[PDB]
RNA sequence: GGUACACGAAAAACCUUACCUAGACUUGACAUCCUUGGCAAAGUUAUGGAAACAUAAUGCCGAGUGACAGGU
RNA sequence: UUGUCUAGCGAGACUGCUAAUGCAAAUUGGAGGAAGGAAGGGAUGACGUCAAAUCAUCAUGCCCCUUAUGUCUAGGGCUGCAAACGUGCUACAAUGGCCAAUACAAACAGUCGCCAGCUUGUAAAAGUGAGCAAAUCUGUAAAGUUGGUCUCAGUUCGGAUUGAGGGCUGCAAUUCGUCCUCAUGAAGUCGGAAUCACUAGUAAUCGCGAAUCAGCUAUGUCGCGGUGAAUACGUUCUCG
């Protein structure tokens, strides 16, 4: 039951607290970054791809 | 288990693939999840164009997608019938208020880009071509173009079960350990009739001395 | 504690309990909201509160005031440990 | 005749000003006394040990401003500023200041908290 | 109602020894009844004890806190209540984990053998 | 004039690109306009985000990226309205985002 | 294995003018706080002037000289029921162990307050009682009892 | 087993949630293609209901059709 | 009582020079020098092993379901309970308990948020209401110092458990949140076989910030700075 979670996440919720955050491309409802709306592993793969404007390797 | 060779040098030896910004984390996520759709549409729907990569440039409701493809005419189409079509999918996937002004430019010596070579490997393998001879022909044609060493390795069902029979190919100087190396990396999923075939290509494209920073 | 109209109910269960209390006070009425607290008027009736499987009846009394409706309905069983 | 210097121990800067004055030096740091600012320990003694191997507070005023760090880093920064100030006042002090290893910016600073390690060096624990 | 207030110590904490006086209302009574800190239990004038007894009688009777606690327990138990149901088995009621922890109220320990792993 | 204190503040996620843009602005403004104090470095707001590597538990090996955001500042003593007319044609890149007074 | 390890230097305290006092203040330190142990040790000093009026440096060096151990014990086994081997240790570790014994025995006693207990510890160390001299005497008596092992060892 | 046990999960009162009970639904919550078009899409208020929901009304969207969609 | 400082560029350290000994790499010593002989650290992890883990990110062949293993909804359960283990926190007290004055960071974050200051409130907080898209404004450092009390004991340590009254988010706090105040104060005075971590700004230890998130006994994690150690004689044994 994953695609139905996709469609339910999109619909306007009956309550303010009803809705939650989720990656757009995939339905992993955990570890999603609010600053990017993208899952942690999704963030890693897109950053190795380099779609995010600012990404480096941490030396800090 | 090793790091992706693209990411280690990315951002300090290679310019970013999508340079844009918006209101702080309000809909930057929207723009990223949108333009990755354009990127995927280019790399997926039109195999015949051999698009090396796409550049996305947004600033406050404007977008310009620079493309570098070996064969521009297929994207253009005949008497510009396909350019209007592709740009209207780009619009309907981006909205209506934003200008698009796409551009297509042929890439000089495309065969030194790992993306198109990996795509060709995927096409050949998916077509039940014997993998070894396809690897050899592609490797020779790439190396003859005047580049440095290559690394092509393939996993998955090599025409049967017991996948732990994976072949790898290395043909010269390609120094992962050197940051100042100017190395290229790509990956394609050759969806064979028996499962998934992942083809990976490493291209050594000369020394990048005195670069200073990204181009 | 709510600290502002502390006695809290789902606000839909009031109408039927008030109706029945003024309609000869029928005992068996099916309720699911373990969310509600009891008003002082609540005393007098029975309710078939739902725990998660079926309906168990609870009789409200003036002995207690202010405690949650659903606390009268245990939801989890006991140990029932086997030997090994 | 103002004499300058600078110290930067453990994320703590220190600008100094020294002038040969009438008194023994009239120690004044941050316009207040060191005795009540720095608790009376060897930390207050550390600043004049450069002076002990020299003219020990014969006539050298102390005008120091301090920022950053805690107090020990402050003490190291001001000590290095003092030794630089004496070196600026007289080159002949290199042979005796450097021999005791008083200068050279000890550069011992808290490292970066590496992941997987509680305090950048401690592993959680071992269990079989 | 003077229950074992020993000497060689201050009255501020001496007031605490009766059942139901923490240090907070101890200082409250200390300030209300003009009693001065740093004065030992010995060498205490008789005049202060009567005022302390009066102000204490104004408060909740110290021996009656056990009465009231028992009354509340039986009041909540007589009605069928999950909180009382839990409180009867000598296991914590406030929602603490019961899987392995919460042993300050169930007793020291009663070990039982686990599976025959092999 | 009629517009003193043009306090343009430029912020970007790259340094050499921002340096190129500020060099271009300081050279172009070095014409009609005068009394422009040099570039102002700013503490380069920095953050680090940490992500576990494996799709599964493997917690002990996690990496971390970093989205650097460099920052400079300019102040213009006076507009010299012809100067802003020349300014209308700068066409700064997208990476550097502007914010004036 | 490894190679020889250089030692970091310890600076003498230029108020009582003794680096052994610095090692005192270092060993008696807990939590990494020079101030608290510093106040404790200086209060112990003031107590040294207070009762048994005498130079604190003199009683300090006397305690160091009495508590120092002549020989150490090293383990070199062959099979079950292992056997000890007494070997020679240089003076630096000797004084280090003396200071360690003073520190550990000080926080093992009656007279709850640290000042008086550490002062009594240093007094006893100067006067050769069973507080710490007993431990040194014992560790010496196990030595030279099996000295046959000491003579032929490695 | 080391290489699992403050791990997946960088946060479960509802949702999350994948489980159970119960209520309901079936080219379906969601997608394309075939045929047919151009105005409602959501949200709001009574109404029975615990709520999906059936209602009655305000303000890209529809209707019939199989490959199927969908499966934590 | 100003060039601090920040961030850009450049220099600096390259066995550069000298001494020895060596064929030569190189080794050690000295001078200069901030740093000297891979300066401290990070990023970077070969061929392969463990049919190692992940079909529950994703994609994925094959198999199975389809008026149901699919869809929506209310309640519960993922937080149980005779028990055992693992990782943490508080401790088991005068190096300390409590009270008053008291100064010292760095980094990060913040306009549906940070919240200044003020008022009410024993308090959770509530109200007023600036400034702040930010080196401006805000997000009071704690240790530490001074003074005083406490005087060694299940205690003026210790805080669970439990009862009540308040607060906040959220439609909503019984399973199934959290904070404050009042009420009681389990057990524990250093711990068995055995084990773990660490070669310096490290251990220990004091605090501070961020993430997911409206709420979260996260004591978790990811980070920042404060204070601030011992020892390496040596490889016989032990682990690899
Ligand atoms: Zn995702």
């Amino acid at each position: 039951a994953k695609k139905s979670l996709k469609v339910k996440q999109t619909r306007i919720p009956k309550f303010a607290v009803r809705a939650y955050t989720r990656c757009q491309r995939c339905g992993r409802a955990r570890a999603v970054l609010s600053h990017f709306g993208v899952c942690r592993l999704c963030f890693r793969e897109l950053a190795y791809a380099g779609a995010i404007p600012g990404v480096k390797k941490a030396s800090w | 288990q090793k790091v992706n060779s693209n990411g280690l040098r990315f951002g300090i030896n290679k310019n970013w693939i999508s340079r844009w910004t918006a209101n702080s984390h309000a809909q930057t996520a929207k723009w990223l999840i949108e333009d990755e759709k354009i990127r995927n549409l280019f790399f997926v729907n039109y195999r015949n164009a051999q698009v090396s990569n796409v550049e996305i440039e947004r600033t406050q409701a404007t977008v310009d997608v620079f493309v570098y493809a070996a064969q521009p005419a297929f994207l253009i189409g005949s008497e510009n019938k396909n350019i209007q079509k592709i740009t209207k999918q780009i619009k309907q996937i981006i909205g209506r208020t934003t200008n698009l002004d796409l551009t297509i430019n042929e890439i000089g010596s495309p065969m030194l880009s790992a993306r198109i070579i990996a795509r060709d490997l995927a096409n050949a393998i998916e077509a039940r071509v014997p993998l070894r001879t396809a690897m050899r022909q592609s490797l020779i044609k790439v190396l003859k173009a005047g580049a440095n060493g290559i690394k092509v390795l393939v996993s998955g069902r090599l025409n049967g079960a017991e996948i732990a029979r994976d072949k790898m190919y290395i043909e010269g100087n390609m120094p992962l350990s050197t940051l100042r190396a100017d190395i290229d990396y790509a990956l394609e999923k050759a969806q064979t009739t028996y499962g998934v075939i992942g083809v990976k290509v490493w291209i050594n494209r000369g020394m990048i001395y005195t670069k200073g920073l990204n181009r | 504690r709510s600290a502002k109209k502390g006695a809290f109910v789902d606000a839909h269960l009031l109408k039927k309990v008030i109706d029945m209390n003024k309609q000869e006070k029928k005992r068996p009425i099916k309720t699911w909201s373990r969310r509600s607290t009891i008003f002082p008027e609540f005393v007098g009736n029975t309710f078939a509160v739902h725990n998660g499987k079926t309906f168990i009846n609870v009789y409200v009394t003036d002995d207690m005031v202010g405690h949650k409706l659903g606390e009268f309905s245990p939801t989890r069983n006991f140990k029932q440990h086997t030997a090994n | 005749q103002s004499y300058y210097g600078l110290g930067r121990r453990k994320s703590s800067s220190a600008k100094v000003y020294l002038t040969p004055t009438q008194d023994k030096g009239k120690i004044t740091v941050n316009r207040r006394d060191p005795s009540e600012y720095f608790p009376n320990k060897l930390v207050i003694q550390d600043m004049e040990q450069p002076l002990d191997l020299t003219d020990l507070k014969k006539n050298f005023d102390i005008n120091v401003v301090v920022k950053g760090g805690g107090f020990t880093g402050q003490a190291g920064a001001i000590r290095l500023g003092i030794v630089r100030a004496l070196l600026q006042f007289n080159p002949e002090l290199k042979k005796i200041l450097k021999s005791k290893k008083l200068t050279t910016r000890d550069k011992r600073v808290k490292e970066r908290k590496k992941f997987g390690l509680y305090g950048a060096r401690r592993a959680p624990q071992f269990t079989k | 109602l003077g229950i074992d207030i020993p000497n060689q110590k201050r009255i501020e904490i001496a007031l605490t020894y009766i059942f139901g006086i923490g240090l907070s209302r101890s200082q409250a009574i200390l300030k209300q009844a003009n009693i001065n800190p740093d004065k030992r239990v010995k060498d205490l004038t008789e005049e202060e004890f009567v005022a302390i007894r009066n102000v204490a009688s104004a408060y909740k009777i110290e021996g009656d806190l056990r009465r009231e606690i028992a009354l509340n327990i039986k009041h909540l138990s007589e009605i069928g209540a999950w909180r009382g149901l839990r409180h009867r088995k000598n296991l914590p009621v406030r929602g603490q984990r019961t899987r392995t922890n919460a042993r300050t109220r169930k007793g020291p320990r009663k070990t039982v053998a686990n599976k025959k792993i092999e | 004039v009629k517009y003193p204190e043009l306090k343009i503040k430029l912020e970007s996620y790259d340094s050499t690109l921002l340096d190129l843009t500020t060099k271009k602005i300081v050279e172009v403004v070095k014409g009609v306009d005068v009394k422009i104090k040099g570039p102002l470095p700013l503490p380069t707001k920095k953050e680090v985000i940490t992500i576990i590597r494996s799709p599964h538990v493997d917690k002990a090996s996690r990496e971390q990226f970093e989205k650097n955001r460099h920052k400079r500042l300019m102040i213009l003593v006076d507009v010299n309205q012809g100067a802003i007319d020349s300014l209308k044609r700068i066409k700064i890149p997208v990476g550097v985002t502007l914010r004036f007074s | 294995r490894k190679n020889r390890a250089p030692k970091r230097t310890v600076l003498p305290d230029p108020v009582f003018n003794n680096t052994l006092v610095t090692r005192i203040i270092n060993v008696i330190m807990e939590d990494g706080k020079k101030g608290l142990a510093q106040r404790i040790l200086y209060g112990a000093f003031d107590l040294i002037e207070q009762r048994t009026k005498e130079k604190p440096l003199t009683v300090f060096e006397r305690a160091v000289g009495n508590v120092m151990p002549r020989l150490e014990l090293r383990v070199r086994r062959i099979a079950g029921s292992n056997y000890q081997v007494p070997t020679e240790v240089p003076q630096d570790r000797k004084i280090a162990l003396a200071l360690r014994w003073i520190a550990m025995f000080a926080r093992k006693r009656h007279e709850k307050t640290m000042l008086e207990k550490i002062a009594n510890e240093i007094i006893d160390a100067s006067n050769n009682t069973g507080a710490a001299i007993k431990k040194k005497d014992d560790t010496h008596k196990m030595a030279e009892a099996n000295k046959a092992f000491a003579h032929m060892r490695w």
